């Protein structure tokens, strides 16, 4: 039922209204010791500056699959998940 | 068409995923647009289903996950031939001298196997050099490997510039200079020196400096060999100068852990001996043609026991160990006559008078060394007369090993001296036989032949 | 590779489907789970770092046409361990396990052209005597074989191509 | 609101709902048996889990206990009140005298001048 079952899935996914992140955006998923992990952010170059909430920036140093490692330039105790 | 996508970029190491058919094989090249910059990747591992892990031959900055990669189905291939003479190139064989295209007729892959055991050719055609200590203690044949071992600042470069002057100008054959991990200033100073002396038309130069990402410093040594091996297969006699074998191994160390390898004894890669072997077994003189090579070898921390210098000692025909002590004492060149040797130092192949002189010199200096701490604590008065004699002759011998170089004139303000091999033997034999026992030690310091030792003695 | 993490769940499912006489239903259920796990949006939900409980609800709700014992648990427990990318491997593991218990071998034959159906039936009965299983031949028409046949029987193979013999003779020279 | 999920020696992991996870240096409170234990957050892991350090004895904690999320750092009395007295890391009085009569309390994680 492969074509029918995969349509059934596509419609139920859309109807649940789960949705992709935009390219050039992501979310912080872990904050620890001045290093953050961001999910998403597909169009991030290595060494790029990513704007945090606030005027704070982080440098993207590590481009894993399914994660980004960035380093925070300043005080970091203000950040959280979901940003 | 493009066929792969980048899936990881951790530091200098890039992973690319391809369809599970037609995955690139090991040591292949790949190409990606790093913005406007064409970036080459070299494949190092086939790991997992369809993925290959690779090293960037350029800066890794500016890469995104999901960039398209195109697989060139060959290794890195470089220009080889006469068109390479007089030109500076990078690891990829691209001109960095701004004189235009290379104009090559042929291009060759930098990864190739070494000569078969039955191809190797025996030689004892001893080269003569102006340097007294080397020609006495470590003479070397055409077609042999020479290694200059030292820590930082002991004279490796000044020695290699002197040997390039003395050997290469008499040599009518083409030469290659491989600047592995060289300082950019020293590379420019060399290029201008050759350009002024008009010997640049018979040297090909490959430069991979310190600032370049690890893949360049890793692979630039193999581009040097690939050019020299083209000249050898044409049948020429070639001179190959390699600025540091050490920073090939170090360029391997930096990237090894990111390639997933478990660390070895002193943090080196597990493959240090194979990586050294595969490179150094290509540098050989075959039946078709001869490569003669001089290599400088950095000695980390000045310990000859560190795995990297320790393994390379087993590949070389002559090993000139420089020492920091002798340099700190101000004796130049700082060659240690007790540690340095050659396999051409045989009574059969040198003159038997040469061999006898060398054995005498080494025996005397060894006998001085053990006396040193005895004199330091208990004092010179508690030697005997025959030891007071041999300690004097030892000091005279240890001065007559010093020499002014034409390329080490800028540092010291004195002319440069070239001594013929025969004059060297004649002098050291005369000193040991005591024909000059009455002359002061400074009558031997920084002089040419022993006739110049008696002229300066007269002035003294 | 996920084969190793698939193995505990594939064995638990296969050990369980025979306790409840529904191997045939479980197989298509897992083939379902393997097809949905390939979807490009579902893989983004899988990579999206929800907490396992709310992610589990966000997967169980989307795959509701599954039994309480079967769907809602296997998908949740693999989701807590983050193993759901193992599902295409859990499927093949499950199939193999079945073919093992049912004493079957999915023998493959390869040839330059079709066989006479007497040749092929002889091949079946002979492989069933070589092995100790009910074989299930499937043929392939590969023109490089030129003549003869290859029989592949899982990890074991039997080369009868002329090309293999030609290149063997080229090395006997 | 949150629950203890791991107790590894001195560190304690607490799981919170997705929308009210404590900030990187906030303090939490647990009833460890008959005693109240303060925890200080150190790391926000993913999925609303935080790693915390226990400001007291970690024995007796059981997984599944319920923590209480205070919305401020460790804040200690300061000034003329804290002048003849012995105090604890939490700024509690440790001499057997009564309470410290402070007008003001400062958080202990501040910035250098
Ligand atoms: N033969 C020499 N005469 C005068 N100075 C020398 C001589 N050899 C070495 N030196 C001094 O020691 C320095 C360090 O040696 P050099 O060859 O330049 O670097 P390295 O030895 O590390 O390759 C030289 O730059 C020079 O200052
Ligand atoms: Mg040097």
């Amino acid at each position: 039922n492969s074509t029918e079952i995969s349509e059934l899935i596509k419609q139920r996914i859309a109807q649940f209204n789960v949705v992709s992140e935009a390219h050039n955006e992501g979310t912080i998923v872990s904050v620890s010791d001045g290093v953050i992990r961001i999910h998403g952010l597909a169009d991030a170059m290595q060494g790029e500056m990513i704007s945090l909430p606030g005027n704070r920036y982080a440098i993207a140093l590590n481009l894993e699959r399914d994660s980004v490692g960035a380093v925070v330039m300043g005080p970091y105790a203000d950040l959280a998940e979901g940003m | 068409m493009a066929t792969g996508k980048i899936v990881q970029v951790i530091g200098a190491v890039v992973d690319v995923e391809f369809p599970q058919d037609a995955v690139p094989r090991v040591y292949d090249a790949l190409e990606v647009q790093n913005g406007n910059e064409r970036l080459v990747l070299e494949v190092q591992q086939q790991l997992g289903g369809g993925i290959v892990r690779t090293i960037a031959m350029g800066s890794s900055d500016g890469l995104r996950r999901g960039l398209d990669v195109k697989d060139l189905e060959h290794p890195i291939e470089v220009p080889v031939g006469k068109a390479t003479l007089g030109r500076i190139m990078n690891v990829l064989g691209e001109p960095v001298d701004m004189k235009g295209e290379i104009g090559e007729e042929e291009r060759w892959a930098i990864h190739r196997a070494a000569p078969s055991y039955e191809e190797l050719s025996n030689s004892q055609e001893l080269l003569e050099t102006g340097i007294k200590v080397i020609d006495l203690m470590a003479p070397f044949a055409k077609g042999g490997k020479v290694g200059l071992f030292g820590g930082a600042g002991v004279g490796k470069t000044v020695n290699m510039m002197e040997l390039i002057r003395n050997i290469a100008i008499e040599h009518s054959g083409y030469s290659v200079f491989a600047g592995v991990g060289e300082r950019t200033r020293e590379g420019n100073d060399f290029y201008h020196e050759m350009t002024d002396s008009n010997v640049i038309d018979k040297v090909s130069l490959v430069y991979g400096q310190m600032n370049e990402p690890p893949g360049n410093r890793l692979r630039v040594a193999l581009t040097g060999l690939t050019m020299a091996e083209k000249f050898r297969d044409e049948g020429r006699d070639v001179l190959l100068f390699v600025d540091n074998i050490y920073r090939y191994t170090l360029a391997g160390t930096e990237v090894s852990a990111l390639l997933g390898r478990m660390p070895s004894a002193v943090g080196y890669q597990p493959t240090l001996a194979e990586e050294m072997g595969v490179l150094q077994e290509r540098i050989t003189s075959t039946k078709t043609g001869s490569i003669t090579s001089v290599q400088a070898v950095y000695v980390p921390a000045d310990d000859l026991t560190d795995p990297s210098p320790a393994t390379t000692f087993a590949h070389l025909d002559a090993t000139v160990v420089l020492s920091r002590q002798i340099a700190s004492l101000g004796i130049y060149p700082a060659v240690d006559p007790l540690d340095s040797t050659s396999r051409q130092l045989d009574p059969l192949v040198v003159g038997q008078e040469h061999y006898d002189t060398a054995r005498g010199v080494q025996s005397i200096l060894q006998r001085y060394q053990e006396l040193k701490d005895i004199i330091a604590i208990l004092g010179m008065d508690e030697l005997s007369e025959e030891d007071k004699l041999v300690v004097a002759r030892a000091r005279k011998i240890q001065r007559f090993l010093s020499q002014p170089f034409f390329v080490a004139e800028v540092f010291t303000g004195s002319p440069g001296k070239y001594v013929s091999l025969k004059d060297t033997i004649r002098g050291f034999k005369g000193i040991m036989e005591g024909e000059y026992d009455h002359l002061p030690e400074q009558a031997f310091y920084m002089v040419g032949s022993i006739e110049e030792a008696v002229e300066k003695a007269k002035k003294l | 590779e996920f084969i190793t993490v698939a193995r505990p769940y594939a064995k638990a499912a296969f050990d369980f489907a025979v306790e409840h006489q529904s191997v045939e239903r479980w197989q298509d259920m897992l083939a379902f789970a393997a097809e949905v796990t390939k979807n490009e949006q579902m893989a983004e939900l899988l990579s999206g770092a929800l907490a396992p409980e709310t992610l589990a609800e966000s997967f169980i709700a989307v795959a509701g046409e599954q039994l309480d014992e079967n769907g809602q648990n296997l998908i949740r427990v693999m989701a807590e361990n983050g193993r759901l990318n193992a599902l295409p491997d859990v499927l093949e593991q499950f199939i193999h396990l079945r073919a093992v218990s049912e004493a079957t071998a999915e023998v493959d034959v390869i040839s330059a052209a079709a066989l006479s159906e007497q040749q092929l039936a002889k091949i079946s009965a002979a492989m069933e005597k070589r092995l100790s299983r009910k074989v299930k031949l499937n043929a392939k028409i590969d023109k490089s074989v030129m003549a003869g046949v290859i029989i592949r029987a899982g990890d074991m193979v039997i080369d009868g191509s002329v090309r293999g013999r030609l290149e063997r003779l080229a090395d006997v020279l």
